[PDB]
């Protein structure tokens, strides 16, 4: 549940952006059309609108007065991101 | 469902699988001719995955078997588990072939019984709805498992194109050159095959499996009878997601999409530590996880024959650590935690990397649920160095005019030699390109 | 006193707290302060933490 | 860690360590061949810095033993305490050497033997991912340690430069020249690299062992048997802040580098008071700790051949004082309090002077935690009258046309004599004006 309005809200502003990608690859020669790489171009937005708001929420896990166990598994996966 | 048809092909390509069912009976509680034991359902939750789904609780292998030498099919059918193996799914009695040793010969023999080469392997695709895809346990050594196996690559590329395509393959010996000779010519006519017309292989060398065959096996004259002993445990090892109830990862088409970087970059190293019948006496003290998977990444258990002093400037990008068994799961994040204070593994300066773990219980046995099992499926850019061996031992034997007019008096009429050579030097340029 | 003995150790963490915070015994802080050298070099960031955790736990 | 590698090496490096490593055993509270008792963890809080780190619980002695004689090595392994050492990580069973008794035949043997030198010694390096350093546990008496230990005190100064180097390294007999005659040539030539090809020395003197031998012994014909006993004690002593659990110079880094002055003045004086077993008897009143370090400075538990007046224009600059096991620490600065008010150290009128006293509790065990015990290093200006002796008594030997032709036969084709004099000198004329 890892945070009440932000994390929820990133989780499932992750799995949205990714669903069109889903639907951006599923055409006929998707990387090869104008429509394939004018699709994309907000995609590439709004990947690094996913990973830099996973960062804002690993400041708020260094400074920490929150909680172990959300600072335990999402330190987990960033030390299996970054490295 | 999750139905996978292997192509058991060659002279060593039906050995290692011949054991490779052998070994699945003794892991399911059943036998290969009835049923004794009802540990098959209780025990194991999944069974029709490799095997045929029962008609009478006979699980029928979902396999087939050709080769140009009778003498590989002819010391099966006296063993008692043929009778598992069907007369009707592959051949009948008195199967035959070539004469014979070329691979010309196999590559031209795919077109002459084209018509029955894809007749009855065709039934077993339409028996479940959703097939998962073709694993072509084939070999590379000899003139058998290589010329025919190169034309399954492409005609199969077409014809069933939404399909996973990926080989367990076994590399050649290159310790002399006496028996065979036509060893650089058949090995690298596949190896193109292997990239462009397949997406992954499965690296298994020859001349470091007698280097584990003597290091804890103890024998003095290395037969063939060890060769596949080591082959057909790590292959029940790779499914142990996929037969075994597992989370994630749990399809064929789950292992493979999170270790393969790039197209053409798909060649996996393999480690495989707990082989010794006399470890069992001291592993009743609680023996954990977390010494495990120091050793793995530690190179000993390594298949490959690759530079040691080359580890520096390569750099790890997918390292997959498979428990099996018990596990006690409440310190398996406690190994993975000791990963990065060591750096065992260099990672890439571009981009992420990632160590994976996994876990699935094992058999209903006494030699399986009381020992720990460590698979390793690695992915290393020092494997250029099996690639420069290979390559360096192609140009210096054209130039000694060697099988030149031997071998081109055969459906051979252009040099596709240098088609072969750029290709491969595609293939070692890209990965050092890789870590930017 | 008894019931801290049976069940917490009080005053054995009074003695605990020593090692530590004190630095009584130098082979913890020693083999810590080997390994924790590499990370101090560099300013701190927001990834300095989670390295920082298990950097004590190769240490204990 | 803080991993040492000992290199014990000759005729007398090897039994000086062999009864080294069998003091450890006794105080570790461990057996040879098993763990029979539970005080190795609850009494001693470290063990893994100086034997290898324990797979099965049972911590094998980081040693290496090479020597040309066989003979120092076939009284080993009748021992019980052979079991702890390994056959594979030094030798097998029957191993050899030369003939053998030259200083130019290890200095020859090698790079003969620099490809196997090189390879198992090394392998114990990379056990730890942070190495202290290499400590020679060689001789100076014969031709055995002689000859090759001053080969790897150059191909180990480039090859591992981050390394700490220091020896305990023993002195020869100058007594009669009868038996041995070659004593001045291979001491002088070892003793060049001691000082610019290594940091520092522990001196032990032979005739200032009969000395103590015939003081507290009370023995009648003096034997090779009692060489091991001051040695090995004063060795486990050295290491106590670094085996036992202390605070400050616990690390072999610690200890030498708060007592060097300079460079080439490394030659540290050692001294040991308590070893007779029948003062047990009245350590039962609290004996204290302001009676133990005042025989420490008065020159009679030294164990270096000096000047007794040359003592007035000499001063000292670095003086250690080791306590161990039962200290009262409420005193040990009322010690320290005495020392200002005798002024028995004469100190260097250029520069401060240091009494560093330290403490680190024993071995769990009755003759360990009931007397006091106190390990003396002291760093004196009055070395030079041994580097007097030994030049003295080499340039008379050059005048006696002594060993100039039956030694310049094999690897010798200059004159190497000067460049050991020379460099001889300048330590002693370097000693004299460090006190300005």
């Amino acid at each position: 549940f890892i945070l009440l309005k932000p994390v929820f809200h990133c989780l499932n502003e992750i799995l949205e952006l990714c669903h069109s990608f889903c639907s951006l690859v599923s055409q006929n020669l998707g990387p090869l059309d104008e429509r394939g790489a004018g699709q994309l171009d907000i995609l590439v937005k709004g990947f690094s609108c996913q990973s830099s708001l996973l960062f804002r929420i690993l400041s708020s896990v260094r400074n920490h007065q929150i909680n172990p166990d959300l600072a335990q598994l999402l330190l987990r996966l960033d030390y299996n991101k970054y490295y | 469902p999750r139905e996978i048809i292997t192509l058991q092909l060659g002279q060593c390509g039906n050995q290692i699988g011949f054991e490779f069912w052998k070994q699945l009976c003794a892991e399911h509680g059943i036998s290969p001719e009835g049923i004794v034991e009802e540990f098959a359902t209780e025990g194991t939750d999944r069974k029709d995955v490799f095997f045929y789904q029962a008609d009478d609780e006979h699980y029928i292998p979902r396999a087939v078997l050709l080769d140009l030498e009778p003498r590989v099919i002819h010391s099966i059918l006296n063993s008692p588990y043929a009778n598992l193996y069907n007369p009707e799914n592959i051949y009948l009695s008195e199967h035959g072939g070539g004469a014979g040793n070329n691979w010309a010969s196999g590559f031209s023999q795919g077109e002459k019984i084209h018509e029955d080469i894809f007749d009855i392997i065709d039934r077993e695709a339409d028996g479940s709805d959703s097939l998962e895809g073709f694993v072509l346990c084939h070999s590379i050594a000899g003139g058998t498992g290589s010329g025919l196996g190169s034309y399954l690559l492409e005609r199969l590329n077409d014809r069933y194109p939404k399909k996973l395509v990926q080989t367990y393959s076994v590399f050649p010996n290159q310790d002399e050159m006496s028996h065979v000779v036509v060893q650089p010519y058949n090995s690298l006519l596949t190896l193109k095959r292997l990239t462009q017309n397949a997406d992954c292989v499965v690296v298994l060398d020859n001349t470091a499996l007698n280097r584990i065959a003597t290091d804890r096996l103890h024998i003095q004259n290395p037969s063939f009878s060890q060769i596949n002993q080591l082959v057909s445990t790590i292959m029940s090892a790779s499914t142990t997601t996929l037969r075994y109830p597992g989370y994630m990862n749990n399809d064929l088409i789950g292992l493979i999409a999170s270790l393969i970087p790039t197209p053409r970059l798909h060649f996996l190293m393999t480690g495989y530590t707990p082989l010794t019948t006399d470890q069992s006496v001291a592993s009743v003290r609680k023996t954990t996880v977390l010494d495990v998977m120091r050793r793995l990444l530690q190179p000993k258990n390594v298949m490959v024959s690759t530079g040691r002093d080359r580890q520096t400037n390569h750099c790890y990008i997918a390292i997959l650590n498979i428990i099996q068994g018990e596990v006690d799961p409440t310190q398996v994040h406690k190994s993975l935690q000791r990963i990065r204070e060591r750096k065992l593994a260099n990672f890439i300066p571009w981009g992420p990397a990632s160590i994976q773990v996994a876990l699935s219980r094992k058999s209903p046995y006494l030699p399986s649920a009381h020992r720990v099992s460590g698979l390793m499926m690695a992915n290393h850019t020092n494997i250029s160095s099996l690639f420069e061996r290979t390559c360096r031992q192609y140009d210096k034997l054209r130039k000694r005019e060697a099988f030149l007019e031997q071998f081109r008096k055969e459906d051979i009429f252009k040099d596709n030699f240098d088609e072969l050579d750029n290709s491969r030097e595609i293939v070692q340029q890209l990965i050092d390109e890789y870590h930017a | 006193l008894d019931v801290l003995n049976k069940n917490y150790n009080l005053l054995e963490h009074m003695q605990a707290m020593r090692r530590y915070l004190l630095l009584g015994q130098g082979d913890f802080i020693r083999h810590l302060m080997d390994l924790l050298k590499p990370e101090l070099v560099r300013p701190a960031t927001t990834l300095y933490q989670h390295n920082l955790t298990g950097i004590l736990e190769t240490a204990v």
